[PDB]
C-alpha cells in the first residue's frame, strides 16, 4: 500500500552535507518501516526506521554522520547526510518494509526511483 | 451476575476448569513487544505471549563479537526473561553456518559462534518465561 | 442459557475473562493441515494451531537452488502465511551444516542456504500467524 | 448454588466449548509434566509438556564417539512425551558454526543426524507438538 | 509394529511394466506412512506415501512412471512401475515410517525381505 | 541467592578416599542444581559432577565415573562429592557451583560459587 517518490540527490564536495526525502501518496506510510540503501552490482542497507520512528539502525560507516527520520503527517521519510566522504557516492534508494530490523533487499516490499549522490574531493 | 450460553460478556474472579475446555473461535491472551539492539549489530525482536515469547534475529554484525561473549549494548527486559537459561538457534545468510545466543535470567545474552565481524544473522522462534 | 458447574456445555458469544483462569484438562484449539514441495525437492510439512504455526521441514534437494530464490512449485497457503517474514532454522542430515528458509507474508518461501543440488533437509517448529 | 458467575474465584466441571472468541486478560495456566535422562553418548534432553506442546533443551557434553545417523540407546523418550510424527531438534555446538540435530520418533529411540562425533557441547531450546 | 512382506518381482523388458505390493501382518499399517526404497551402491527412497495416502513424493528419475498407492482396508502399499528402465533394476524394500515427508533409510523404522526386479534393455 | 562454603580438602594417596562437602547458608538450597568443577588441566575449571534440585538426576564427566559420587542432603542443605580410588589427575582445587539445572556443565551456565578447596594426591 505504497508509491514511492524520491528526491533530490546531488553534488557535494567532501564534509559537505545533502538531504535526501522519500515521500508516499498513501497515509498507509505509518504502517512500514522505512530503510534508505545505496548502490555504488549490488544494494546495501544504510539506514532503517520503525513505523512510529521508536527505533533506528545504521551501518557503522555512517553512524554519526547520517540521520533517518521520519513525518508520518506528510508521509516522509529522510535521510540528512552530514560530513559526507568520497565513499558515499552511490545511488540511493528508499524502500517500505514490515520491519526495521531487516537489512536485506528482498526483506522490503516496496522501492522508490533512486537519486544520484556525488561526494568529491 | 451469571455467564450466559449467548452474548458478548465479560467475566472476572480467578476460574478453574477442572475438565477439558475447547474454543471454536480465537484464545487471545495480553501481548507485548520489544526490540533493541543486543550487540556487534545483532537485533533481537521479541513478543510476548502469555508464558512464551516469540523471537526474531536482525541486523548485521557490524563489528568483532568474540566467542562466548556477552552481548552488551542492550540487555533483554525482565518481563521477557525466561526462568531458565534458552539457547536460540539461527543461521548465517548465504553459506552453512549456525550460531546460538543464550538468554540467560538476567537478559545479558551471549554469543555462541565462534569470534566473527560480518554476516547477516536470522532466525525466528519461541522460548518459555517460567 | 447459563453456564453451570458441572456438565458438558457449549457456550456462545465472545466472552472476556478479566482474571487468571486455569485448565486442568486439554485446551483445544481449531486445526488445519497442509503439506507440499515448496520447490527444488524440499518438503514443508504445517499444522496451524490457533496462532501458531507448527512446522517441519521434509524432502531431498534434488535440483539446483540458488542462493536467495524462490521456491516456486508451491507456496505456504493464505491461512498458514504469518503477517511478517519468518525465517525458519533447518540442518542437512550427515554434516553440521545449517541453513534457513524464509516464509514472507506471500507464502513464496525463499532459500538461504548457500546455492545447492544434493543433501536432506530437516527442521521442526514454530512460526507465528495473525 | 451450580451456575458460574461473573465475579468470584470458582471451579468449573464438565467439557466446555466456546463456540465464539474468548479473551484472557489474566494468565491461562494449563499443568506441566517433566523428563530429562541421557540420550547417549553424553547427550542429554529435558522436556517440559504443556498441552500439546513439549519445550525440549539440550544439555550435557558429547562424550563418547556418536556414529554419525545412529540410535541413541541409553534412555528412550518415555511414551507420554512421544510425538505422533517424527521431530527433529535443531541444536548446535558451542564455540564454531557446526549445528546438528536430533530425530525423536513416535518410538522415542532418538537418532544423532550430525556426522560422526565425539567431543563438544551441544546447546539448544525449541518446541514439538504433542497429541 | 508392522511385519511387512514384498511380492511381485521379477523380469520385464524395457517399456514394460511391473506392480509391486507390499502386505502388512497389522491393521496398525494405517498409522505409518510407506516407502519404496531400492538397492542396486547404497538403499535410495523412490516413493513414499502418508498414512492416509493423500500425500505422496517421488524420486525425480521415477516421475511420471511409478505410482505409489496402497489399500488401507487390505493392510497393503503398491509400487505400479511403467516405462520400465535398465535404470530400475534392484532389490525394492518396503518400509513403514512415521512421515512420508521423511526420505533416508534411517528414517523408517520396519522393512520388507525385499523383492528383485530387472529390466532387461 | 545462596552463598555456598566448601570444606574437607587436604593430602590424600593414590588409591586413597576423600569427602567434599559445600554447605548453601539458606533452605532454599533445595531449588538449585548443583555441581563440582575442578581446575585439573588448569585454568578452565571443568565439570565434574551435577545434581538435581531433589537428588533424583546425577551426571558424571567419564573420567571419574565409578570412582566419584556427588550426593545432597537437602534438610542440611549440603552437597558432597566422594571420591574413591583418587589418581594423581584428580590432584585439584575444586568448586561447588549452585544453578537451575543439572544438564549443564559449563562454569557460565551456574550462578553461584564456592571458595574452591585444595585436593592434593599424594
Amino acid at each position: 500500500q505504497v508509491q514511492l517518490v524520491e528526491s533530490g540527490g546531488g553534488l557535494v564536495q567532501a564534509g559537505g552535507s545533502l538531504r535526501l526525502s522519500c515521500a508516499a501518496s498513501e497515509s498507509t506510510f505509518s504502517n512500514y518501516a522505512m530503510g534508505w540503501f545505496r548502490q555504488a552490482p549490488e544494494r546495501e542497507f544504510v539506514a532503517t526506521i520503525s513505523q512510529t520512528g521508536s527505533h533506528t539502525y545504521y551501518r557503522n560507516s555512517v553512524k554519526g554522520r547520517f540521520t533517518i527520520s521520519r513525518d508520518n503527517a506528510k508521509n516522509t521519510v529522510y535521510l540528512q547526510m552530514n560530513n559526507m566522504k568520497p565513499e558515499d557516492t552511490a545511488v540511493y534508494y528508499c524502500a517500505a518494509g514490515d520491519n526495521y530490523y531487516y537489512t536485506r533487499t528482498y526483506e522490503y516490499d516496496y522501492w522508490g526511483q533512486g537519486t544520484q549522490v556525488t561526494v568529491s574531493s | 451476575n451469571v455467564v450466559h450460553k449467548t452474548g458478548d460478556e465479560t467475566i472476572a474472579g480467578k476460574k478453574t476448569f477442572t475438565g477439558n475446555v475447547e474454543v471454536n473461535g480465537s484464545l487471545t491472551l495480553p501481548t507485548k513487544s520489544w526490540s533493541g539492539e543486543l550487540g556487534g549489530g545483532i537485533i533481537l525482536s521479541l513478543r510476548k505471549k502469555g508464558t512464551t515469547v516469540e523471537y526474531s534475529i536482525g541486523g548485521e554484525i557490524s563489528s568483532s563479537i568474540l566467542a562466548n561473549s556477552n552481548l552488551v549494548n542492550r540487555s533483554v527486559p525482565n518481563e521477557f526473561c525466561p526462568r531458565n537459561r534458552c539457547s536460540l538457534v539461527g543461521h548465517m545468510v548465504g553459506g552453512w553456518n549456525a550460531f546460538h545466543i543464550d538468554i540467560p535470567s538476567s537478559g545479558v545474552c551471549q554469543w555462541f559462534g565462534p569470534t566473527a565481524s560480518s554476516g547477516t544473522p536470522r532466525g525466528t522462534g519461541t522460548y518459555p518465561i517460567d
